[PDB]
């Protein structure tokens, strides 16, 4: 045993961060001489190929990940040893870190990236290379990852099972309320989520003069 | 690019682009060219589009591949927004200056305030050289010259980066001097106070007092460099001057006039046939030379025997015809046949999709000598299916 | 604990501490950035939108939102005095990375045209007013007033070089206006702007000072509201039904 | 029971059941109709208001309101999966009785001018999405997205006949435009309408699809809000003072 692992995290982090880097290099190259005129055949082969492909892949990956965490759920969750709970909830915190990164790329990088592209074209279509990446890839991805985080918590930690964390809810569902054109109700309930984890870390030790 | 996807009737019945030319199609980094032309604001300006009272000239282009060095319209340097008057004509020009190597579609463009972009004709410009070589530059009032490409930028980082750093150090400091979990626990248990108490406050009182000092200093320092500064200069410009030459829709003793009397356009999708009631208010026999729509030129090969410098795309050598010098003072109704693939390709044929099934544009009539006399055409046209 | 030694206990605490800081930092960055981007725009994107009236008004007011929520989370639950700066720096980083890697790196707009608003300084004021008086009420007032006032000055050193004057074909322009005209944006006609254009009801000479005081006073309200927002986003409630 | 037999108990349950179904139907009809009439108007009243952009936007959004509250009542307290269809049918009936008995029967406007918007189909999607996943949250999202999307196509069969083209005095008109011009209303000048009139910011060809999606996404929010409204209207609280 080791309560702290982290391999899973680094795998998810390298696989996610290289992927986006490939996507950014891909748009630097095929942004020009492929993505400026959506009427051209190059738009079909280089841009719509991504869109038509990613939507189903993300939808299958979403349902496939939920379905898997559920089938493999802990049917004996109330029986979990203090140590194994401590491990399961370090894994939650792993999920949430990957989701932190996912949210950065999706909501910061690729969203404001759309800002500069709006000043580049006059738009043939709703599906600009910017949007294809931002709305149809970048956002679904952290949406999926968020649902995973939630599902993992519901199926492995007694607390997140029998309940629905209201804060975790807002986190998993909030994304499905992002819509642009054409103040404040946002996802930021990770605040609640980490307080519930801390609530739970606190309780997994009675002899805490050591901190 | 993209204009192909804007609604036909809007393209047709807002700006009627003509005499658009591009001075050089090929330029090195740092080399100028002028993009110039004329524009007639259509008199039946659509309701969908706010009044062109409040407008802006522009180079449609994919980012700053060429740098705009000045532009003019009306008869006026126009870095700010201008007023076009319904049913009048305006000359414009843009001076552009090569910046990124490649091959690029540079249109004339005008945006109207509650309107959107209206995209004039474009041409491919090859820009060759190395973007590293690009310079402006630009003369300040105090006599100096700056290179706008680079100017001011490190002064921004010199201020932005340090603070972003002081930013992080404030976070790391607290995180590390008594941490996250350790702090959650203390607060949740007994009181904090084991988390914060002077000298923790002293640190903050200090840091703040430095921060405001650094803020004052940086302020008084930047007023010493740069002691005379103006606020951004914004606002609509005095009314423009229209083209009075010579001419030229609704100007001078000599006019041509063109009432549209119904028309038919096949869906789909290459032909438009129109009845035009022409009045020759000139003193010379005139033949119809040209229909122009949305940038597009439909030429009469009888008049344009051969055969102008103009973009691909765009230039259609069939807007036939019927040859019969319309006579001076005469008043005649002629059947005009706009045929060419370019109608379908630039999606004017998608008129059948619009909430207003109606053409606009200009007709050009020519004397036996040079003179071109211009008339606005526009009105209801009916689709004929398959 | 549920730990094999004291070494495993300490090693876990320190590394969950890192993961939490990093996940919280990028969580807030996303929320804050989308919100801000969609509102404060526009004025943050473009040098020639940074006037004496609009910008130093809309920005402090839309920007204080997530600082207050972040203070609410960090102060109430940990007594950590970096909620404002945490949020603000996040915004800065999210913005800067983008302006450099994309506005410039993708689309070749020079950084003089697209540099962000400077916010760390007021963010600090905000954080230490909360530290010195563990009262959100005193902060919501005197803290966020300072947040307002401080905005313009802390931007002035990045901004002033662009407010030097040029003459271009007979007509005065700032360098900002000029960087605007020069580096052609396809959809930024000078009129979509929303910068100060003069009024008959201005007396002075006082344009920036009143905009500063205005943004201070209005931020107080926004700060009060968003503090509580932070509290509600901090909720540890379970619900039973969906 | 307080019943003399089991026959009296059964007879009571069955006939109080009817009475409750009939009082609830007509109670919901009343509220829904007044609300809808005052907001969705206007687009519902007139065939020449049923355009590609406004109608398939305002209608699903304003129409989802009472469907959500009705689901909030019927599902939470009884697990009956007809809250939407219940509301929606009521609206249709209230509407159709009026168009036939009054718009036509009293004021002689032909039914092709005054027929209501088709809504049963999206109402069904809404109800069975709630039935398959006893979740209002999943319904608020996917249910009410399908509500939006389904609106236009379920209207198309009733609407399309009137989008055939006619030439009148050298100018194109739809039959719907014609029915509007012909059957003179005293206070319906073409311009009070609020239908699509074109824009420079439309690309395609895509007018109905984006209206459909827009309505789906906006309805989610309205659905969320109106669910909880249905909850609060469900209140069994007594208050003690007036
Ligand atoms: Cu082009
Ligand atoms: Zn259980
Ligand atoms: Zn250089």
């Amino acid at each position: 045993e080791s309560v702290v692992d982290l391999r899973g995290m680094w795998i998810g982090l390298a696989v996610l961060n290289v992927f986006y880097l490939i996507v950014r290099i891909y748009e630097q190259v095929f942004g020009w001489r492929a993505g400026l005129d959506s009427f051209a055949p190059e738009f079909q082969t280089y841009w719509m190929s991504i869109l038509w492909t990613e939507i189903p892949l993300e939808l299958v990956s979403g349902l496939g990940l939920a379905g898997y965490l559920w089938k493999t759920r802990d049917r004996n969750v109330d029986a979990v040893a203090p140590r194994e709970e401590m491990r399961r909830l370090v894994v939650l915190v792993q999920w949430l870190v990957v989701y932190g990164i996912a949210i950065y790329w999706g909501a910061s990088f690729f969203t404001e990236q759309d800002g500069a592209w709006h000043m580049t074209v006059i738009r043939d279509t709703d599906f600009t290379p910017s949007h294809i990446i931002e709305f149809y890839m970048s956002y679904p991805i952290y949406s999926v990852i968020a649902v995973g985080a939630f599902f993992y918590a519901k199926t492995r930690i007694p607390y997140f099972a029998h309940g629905y964390s209201l804060a975790f809810l807002i986190v998993a569902i909030g994304p499905f309320m992002i819509i642009p054109n054409v103040f404040g109700w946002m996802a930021l309930g990770v605040f609640g989520v980490v307080l519930q984890i801390l609530g739970r870390i606190h309780a997994l030790i009675g002899k805490e003069g050591v901190a | 690019h993209g204009e192909k996807s804007q609604q036909a009737f809007l393209r047709m019945r807002t700006l009627n682009w003509y005499d658009v030319q591009w001075s050089k199609t090929t330029v090195n980094v740092n080399e100028e060219m002028i993009l110039s032309g004329k524009v007639h604001v259509f008199s039946a300006w659509p309701q969908a589009v706010a009044n062109p009272r409040v407008s802006f000239l522009n180079a449609g282009e994919p980012g700053p591949v060429l740098v705009r060095t000045a532009q003019f319209i009306g008869e006026q340097f126009a870095p700010r927004s201008v007023s076009l008057e319904i049913g009048k004509d305006y000359a414009f020009s843009i001076n552009l200056r090569g910046r990124r190597a490649g091959r690029w579609h540079v249109h004339a463009q005008i945006n109207v305030e509650g309107g959107g972009p209206i995209i004039g004709p474009g041409q491919w410009i090859e820009i060759k050289g190395d973007m590293k070589d690009f310079t402006d530059p630009v003369t300040l009032l105090d006599g100096s010259t700056v290179d706008l490409e680079n100017y001011g930028i490190s002064r921004i980082y010199a201020w932005h980066l340090p603070w972003l750093a002081v930013g992080a150090a404030w976070i790391l400091f607290w995180f590390i001097r008594k941490g996250i979990i350790a702090s959650y626990v203390r607060v949740a248990e007994g009181r904090p106070d084991d988390v914060i108490g002077d000298d923790d406050r002293r640190i903050g009182a200090i840091v703040l007092a430095l921060t405001i000092l650094a803020t004052i200093v940086g302020y008084a320092v930047t007023n010493s460099t740069f002691p005379r500064t103006i606020p951004l200069q914004a606002g609509l410009q005095k009314p423009l001057t229209p083209i009075e030459t010579e001419g030229t829709v609704g100007v001078g003793k000599e006019q041509v006039t063109t009432e549209l009397n119904g028309g038919v356009y096949k869906v789909p999708g290459r032909e438009l046939t129109i009845n035009v009631k022409v009045k020759n208010g000139t003193s010379q026999p005139v033949r119809l030379g040209e229909y122009t729509a949305a940038g597009l030129r439909f030429l009469n090969p009888t008049v344009f025997t051969q055969k102008p410098d103009f973009p691909d795309y765009l230039l259609a050598d069939r807007g036939l015809s019927n040859d019969d010098v319309i006579a001076p003072g005469e008043s005649k109704e002629i059947v005009v046949k706009i045929q060419d693939a370019r109608w379908d390709i630039e999606r004017l044929s998608d008129l059948a999709y619009d909430t207003d099934s109606q053409v606009g544009g200009l007709l050009f009539f020519f004397t036996p000598d040079g003179k071109r006399f211009a008339a606005e055409i526009g009105g209801p046209v009916i689709p004929k299916f398959v | 604990g549920p730990f094999n030694s004291v070494a495993e206990a300490a090693g876990c605490v320190a590394t969950t501490d890192w993961m939490l800081l990093v996940l919280l930092f990028f969580a807030v960055l996303g929320g804050y950035h989308v919100h801000f981007m969609l509102t404060a725009g526009d004025w943050d994107f473009w040098v020639d939108w940074k006037d004496r009236r609009m910008w130093p008004t809309v920005l402090p007011i839309l920007g204080v939102t997530f600082c207050a929520a972040s203070q609410a989370f960090w102060w109430v639950n940990f007594r950590l005095p970096f909620g404002a700066v945490f949020a603000v720096l996040g915004l800065m980083i999210g913005e800067w990375i983008n302006r450099y890697v994309n506005f410039w790196g993708w689309t070749y707009f020079p950084i003089s045209l697209v540099f962000p608003s400077a916010m760390i300084v007021p963010a600090i004021w905000l954080d230490v007013i909360l530290l010195l008086s563990g009262s959100y009420v005193i902060t919501a007032v005197v803290g966020s007033l300072g947040w307002g006032l401080l905005f313009y000055p802390n931007n002035w050193p990045a901004i002033a070089a662009f407010h030097q004057a040029t003459e271009q074909h007979g007509q005065l322009m700032t360098l900002a206006d000029l960087i605007g005209l020069h580096f052609v944006r396809t959809s930024m006609p000078e009129y979509i702007r929303m910068v100060e254009r003069g009024t008959l009801r201005t007396f002075g000479k006082d344009v920036v000072p009143v905009a500063a005081f205005f943004s201070g006073f209005v931020s107080m309200m926004v700060y009060f509201l968003w503090w509580f927002m932070g509290r509600w986003y901090s909720t540890t409630k379970r619900i039973e039904q969906i």
